[PDB]
């Protein structure tokens, strides 16, 4: 999501040969993230091919697939060069697959790929495979070991007792990925060699992903500060139990309760907090100072008193937070960058009219027929403090 | 409100890092040590060093290796067309005819298998593929006359 988002790296990435997935979670609407296929293959250099990637997780996002998918189903009807489609976080059911691989866009799809978390969705997918024999289906099998999207199962022993059944099916690419930084360590998954330890024969592989250990890459938006944060980090061995920040490392729940693998060392007040705050809240109201500053030391500001503060430290504080002074929000716009706030800068906007709204005794007339123009207003804008 | 949208400040953005979540995963961070090294330089490192570990016990200098520092190839002409699903025109893709050629062709001829240079595959779809110019592909589709 945040690394692939950018269709500089993801164009950088297969411009030096190799496979990628654009990430869809930086997405909103099917016309921003035209963009993105439009600005790829401008990147893309003649005849070089990539993918996309999509999340199952919420319904409002499976709705904006059905406008994605019949998206990707029209650049593709139009020959766009996306080879591959990814979904992601769960397994879709056999006529949700179906749908996926019969789509007009199906040769330009080339193959699917699912991302099986569980011994129960790794099965799942050998269904999908049946269904469609002579349909590439490449099965990445990921751990919690990985960054991001979590789970509890082990990396071996699923892989260890599914493999055969995955090898009845001709059209399964078994694919390893999890905590893999190099040719070195994930050379005995290709071999088989692997499998040994465990006392199983050779278990051979037909491919491996990375994740984390291209975030601190050159051609990577990540900002230089956490570049250089992800690289302090030490790194484990098979992953513990034991709670705690381990090896730079500490697991936290998303909004949606599913953990998430964060970076736990070089940001140790967001994480640890939060796991403060999420097992104390009954007594909240009691903790309030000690939660309320912790806010403010991770930057999550909450406004000063709240009657007591004028309207312009409201109106400031907005300013303060939306507008940085680095990118310089007039400059930023210029460029048309994807960063752009604009929504923030309505949302100011709305702010203001309301305080005209708040303190006009009289019609309403000059006030609120100036600010309203496109010349005027937008001029009004791009200088917060005038 | 705190979890919300909590993955883009680790792109361009000047604020101080420690108040972000930035997300890893554990056993991989011990990977990860060189900073803004290339995306090319890395998925590189890892197919050059994975090469000479299978080079150097099993195929001990390989004729795949030796062939490709000489420029020699698996799949040529005759196959590429057989293979690859793709068909490129301008900067559009496109299925293989072939595909549609081959089998649903009522009689399919192969000229000169053997023989790479004068190899020649056609059908009753009046589809005809040949090789000219060396690397370049002539497939020959005809209606009527
Ligand atoms: C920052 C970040 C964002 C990710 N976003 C997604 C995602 O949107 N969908 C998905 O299936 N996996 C996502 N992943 C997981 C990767 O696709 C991959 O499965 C995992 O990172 C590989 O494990 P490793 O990076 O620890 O080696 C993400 C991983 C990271 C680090």
């Amino acid at each position: 999501t945040p690394t692939t988002v950018d269709a500089k790296i993801v164009a950088a990435a297969a411009n030096a040969g190799h496979w990628a997935e654009l990430a869809g979670g930086g997405q909103v609407t099917e016309q921003i993230f035209n963009d993105r296929i439009a600005e790829l293959e401008t990147l893309l250099e003649p005849g070089r091919a990539i993918q996309f990637n999509t999340l199952f997780l919420d319904p409002y996002l499976w709705k904006l697939q059905v406008g994605g998918k019949r998206l990707v189903q029209r650049a593709r009807q139009s020959g766009a060069p996306i080879d591959g489609l990814v979904v992601s976080a769960g397994i879709p059911d056999l006529e949700e697959a179906v749908d996926i691989i019969d789509e007009l866009n199906e040769v330009g799809i080339s193959h699917v790929v699912f991302k099986p978390g569980t011994v129960e969705q790794i099965r799942s997918v050998i269904r999908i495979a049946a269904e469609v024999p002579t349909k590439p289906v490449i099965v990445h099998i990921e751990g919690g070991r990985a960054g991001g999207h979590h789970s509890w199962e082990d990396l071996d022993d699923l892989l260890l007792a599914t493999y055969s059944e995955l090898r009845s099916r001709s059209n399964i690419t078994i694919c390893v990925g999890g905590g893999i930084g190099t040719p070195e360590r994930s050379a005995e998954y290709l071999s088989g060699r692997w499998a040994e330890v465990h006392g199983y024969p050779l278990m051979p592989i037909d491919g491996i992903l990375v994740g984390t250990a291209a975030m601190a890459t050159l051609e990577a938006t990540t900002s230089p500060q956490v570049k250089q944060l992800l690289v302090e980090t030490k790194g484990t061995e098979a992953w513990v139990g034991a709670g705690k920040a381990a090896n730079g490392m500490a697991s936290g729940r998303s909004q949606l309760g599913a953990d998430i693998h964060e970076i736990d060392n070089a940001a140790s007040r967001c994480g640890r907090l939060l796991d403060e705050v999420a097992g104390d809240a009954d007594a909240v109201a009691e903790r309030r100072d000690e939660i309320i500053a912790a806010m403010a030391q991770t930057a999550k500001p909450y406004f000063g008193d709240v009657a007591e503060m004028t309207y312009l430290q409201w109106l400031r504080r907005y300013v303060e937070l939306a507008i940085g002074d680095g990118n310089s929000t007039a400059d930023t716009k210029r460029p048309d960058s994807p960063w752009l706030d604009i929504t923030w800068r309505d949302r100011f906007e709305q702010m203001l009219k309301r305080a005209e709204a708040r303190l006009h005794p009289q019609d309403f007339g000059p006030i609120e027929t100036l600010f309203d123009a496109d010349a005027d207003g937008e001029r009004l804008l791009e200088d917060p403090e005038a | 409100w705190w979890r919300s949208d909590s993955l883009w400040q680790a792109h361009d953005a000047r604020y101080e890092a420690d108040q972000v979540c930035v997300i890893p995963g554990t056993a991989a961070v011990a990977g990860i040590t060189r900073v803004d090294e290339p995306v090319g330089e890395l998925l590189d490192r890892f197919e050059q060093a994975a090469v000479d570990e299978v080079l150097g016990a099993g195929a001990e200098p390989v004729e795949v290796l030796s062939r490709r520092q000489a420029r020699r190839d698996a799949s040529g002409p005759l196959a590429v067309v057989l293979d690859a699903p793709d068909v490129l025109w301008a900067g559009r893709m496109s299925v293989n005819p072939v595909h549609r050629i081959a089998a649903p062709t009522e009689w399919q001829v192969r000229e000169g298998s053997d023989n790479r240079s004068a190899s020649h595959p056609s059908t009753g779809a009046r589809l005809e593929v040949a090789d000219d110019q060396h690397v370049v592909l002539s497939v020959p589709l005809s209606g009527t006359w």
